[PDB]
């Protein structure tokens, strides 16, 4: 049932800024009111 | 391929291989040994596994 989709307008890139989501948790601890990095 | 003979090759014997690879220091455990639990006293100075 695949197909390839037609009527494919080509489109100009779009940018934007990551700002401040870009992280997560890199162990299972608990440390808390630290400043650990 | 090599020629795996029952004992014309004598040594070069098959040999099957298993290896194991642990994780420590991680997410609660899914895999431990057969030691059972016990109680869960408070506030006492006591050993803890
Ligand atoms: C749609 O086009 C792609 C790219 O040429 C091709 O690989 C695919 O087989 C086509 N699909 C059909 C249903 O013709």
């Amino acid at each position: 049932q695949c197909v390839n989709l037609t009527t494919r307008t080509q489109l100009p890139p779009a940018y934007t800024n990551s700002f401040t989501r870009g992280v997560y948790y890199p162990d299972k601890v608990f440390r808390s009111s630290v400043l650990h990095s | 391929s090599y020629g795996f003979q029952p004992t014309n090759g004598v040594g070069y014997q098959p040999y099957r291989v298993v290896v194991l690879s642990f994780e420590l220091l991680h997410a609660p455990a899914t895999v431990c040994g057969p030691k059972k639990s016990t109680n869960l006293v408070k506030n006492k100075c006591v050993n803890f596994n």
